[PDB]
């Protein structure tokens, strides 16, 4: 398609705003490393103690 | 006479479960997702130039194979090959096909 | 976490607090009020965006590699190439987990850290003109009308302009 | 470690302690005792567990790899072979040193870190009525039988009830 | 950093005080006086000097390995030749980058701590007779001389000698 990505992989563009991936570890570009998780979350909040 | 001041933090509805040294689920106010997991299932013609190896390998472009004739003297950053390429010419065989093609 | 203060002492949070991470809850004469504390606020955003730069920073940039999907049967170099990239997949999937546990486990205790400073300092400015609830509040033995109040907010009060008055209704009235 | 309390200002531990982790040691009118504070004792030991179980988890299940012993000499390829498994067991035994350094760093904090939050906890506790005399021990300046210590101990010890006598004893008798 | 001390509560550093890393500057009849603590010091400097050990450890010390240069264009083994080493060099590149992150954070939080240490300490000491003034300064509320102070500083100093007279001052003379 006709569009813009960095990112190239047999499944199709991927963003790299993150930095690891989990689409394939077959990747052509300015990508996110590849790793077996589908998710890691970093925490960008303290603790929550709801009242 | 006397007057109450207390000191405290923030706290959200619904948090987001986190991993740490310590703990399988802990839950935080945020959280942001490290791992691109989802494509769109295209790929795009921009930055890198892609060239689209329609029913061709690199290699019947390589040797001229009729139909893939279309492709001389053509330049790319990413060559596409299809599952579904094919050879459409005299029966040939490659000694280290890997190489060549690499 | 190693604090004490969130999740600790500081019983819950304040669902009702947007304005800030850290804040004030005061009861005086003239009644209730709060306001958030943009400086230690700032301190714990500024910190976590911080990590969240270095992480997600500068991708990995790669072009031609090697084949990491077989059509026929070889052995041994594809035997070697399979593993190079499973050995490698191995290797970048445990420091992604580790790097994640480690920050997180930080954040939380640099939270908490953060909470636990803006007590101290608030603690250290009402001199002896104060108890301290247990709870994260601080009793002052003193009138604080909100002008008052504010100043303890602000970094401004005087201790010494109530602490007769304080030492008073502190030591047996 | 980072806090204090451990191997600092608690000059050493209870050889004899045997029901707990961390705990309470007074001296009072009617003698003297100790009693384990399982809670804290608990909150070391499921943070501890936590680790524990992260670090042993879940199995490399490899199946057919690559040969890493070699009868013949052959170059090349034997030459990668090698490397490719050299520089393998290179990563991975720098992984398990660091890991095993960073989470022994912070077991030893973060059980520093309970010792000093039972500390100030049952420092807020006591309010007036006690001082500290640096060591871990709180001089309690007011009678303090058994049913006393016991409420400090279990949380629920009211300072008023014993504010003046306190007062009174600790402010030139 | 996690405590508050520097770059904190002490709102900068004595760029004179080259004895020691900690130290006491105090103001009292007989005049003015500096003197680095050097028990806090060494332990700090012995701790960042067991990380530095650890880290500027021993060597690789490899022998004969694989080709990272080449003059003729080969694929297949040649491509896989130079992705393993790519791939490592990447790997220790990120091992790097993060050890030195992490100690770096650590050294700042535990110098943090060693100051905040000999606060809490010097604080200890002092009982009764003295108030926090909240810039890492203790106001004391009693005669005392330079062999006074020494006391203090060497951690001999007793506080029932000066007591009646520190609470007198202390609580509206
Ligand atoms: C990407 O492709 C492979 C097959 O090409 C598949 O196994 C994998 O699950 C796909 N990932 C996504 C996100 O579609
Ligand atoms: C959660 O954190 C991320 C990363 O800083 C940010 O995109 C978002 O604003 C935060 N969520 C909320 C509700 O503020
Ligand atoms: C602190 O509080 C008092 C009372 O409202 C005010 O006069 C003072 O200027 C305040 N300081 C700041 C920095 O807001
Ligand atoms: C605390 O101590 C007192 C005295 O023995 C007792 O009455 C009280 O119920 C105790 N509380 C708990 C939870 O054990
Ligand atoms: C502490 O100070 C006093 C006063 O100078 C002195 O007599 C005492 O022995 C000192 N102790 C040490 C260990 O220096």
């Amino acid at each position: 398609d006709t569009c813009i990505s960095e990112c190239i992989t047999p499944n199709g563009s991927i963003p790299n705003d993150k930095p690891f991936q989990n689409v394939n570890k077959i990747t052509y570009g300015a990508c996110p490393k590849y790793v077996k998780q589908n998710t890691l979350k970093l925490a960008t909040g303290m603790r929550n103690v709801p009242e | 006479s006397t007057a109450t001041l207390c000191l405290g933090h923030h706290a959200v509805p619904n948090g987001t479960l986190v991993k740490t040294i310590t703990d399988d689920q802990i839950e935080v106010t945020n959280a942001t997702e490290l791992v691109q997991s989802s494509s769109t299932g295209k790929i795009c013609n921009n930055p890198h130039r892609i060239l689209d190896g329609i029913d061709c390998t690199l290699i019947d472009a390589l040797l001229g194979d009729p139909h893939c004739d279309v492709f001389q003297n053509e330049t790319w950053d990413l060559f596409v090959e299809r599952s579904k390429a094919f050879s459409n010419c005299y029966p040939y065989d490659v000694p280290d096909y890997a190489s060549l093609r690499s | 976490g190693l604090f004490g203060a969130i999740a600790g002492f500081i019983e819950n949070g304040w669902e009702g607090m947007i304005d800030g991470w850290y804040g004030f809850r005061h009861q005086n004469s003239e009644g209730t009020g709060q306001a958030a504390d943009l400086k230690s606020t700032q301190a714990a955003i500024d910190q976590i965006n911080g990590k969240l730069n270095r992480v997600i920073e500068k991708t990995n940039e790669k072009f031609h590699q090697i084949e990491k999907e077989f059509s026929e049967v070889e052995g041994r170099i594809q035997d070697l190439e399979k593993y190079v990239e499973d050995t490698k997949i191995d290797l970048w999937s445990y420091n992604a987990e580790l790097l994640v546990a480690l920050e997180n486990q930080h954040t939380i205790d640099l939270t908490d850290s953060e909470m636990n400073k803006l007590f101290e300092k608030t603690r250290r400015q009402l001199r002896e003109n104060a108890e301290e609830m247990g709870n994260g509040c601080f009793k002052i033995y003193h009138k604080c009308d909100n002008a008052c109040i504010e100043s303890i907010r602000n970094g401004t009060y005087d201790h010494d302009v109530y602490r007769d008055e304080a030492l008073n209704n502190r030591f047996q009235i």
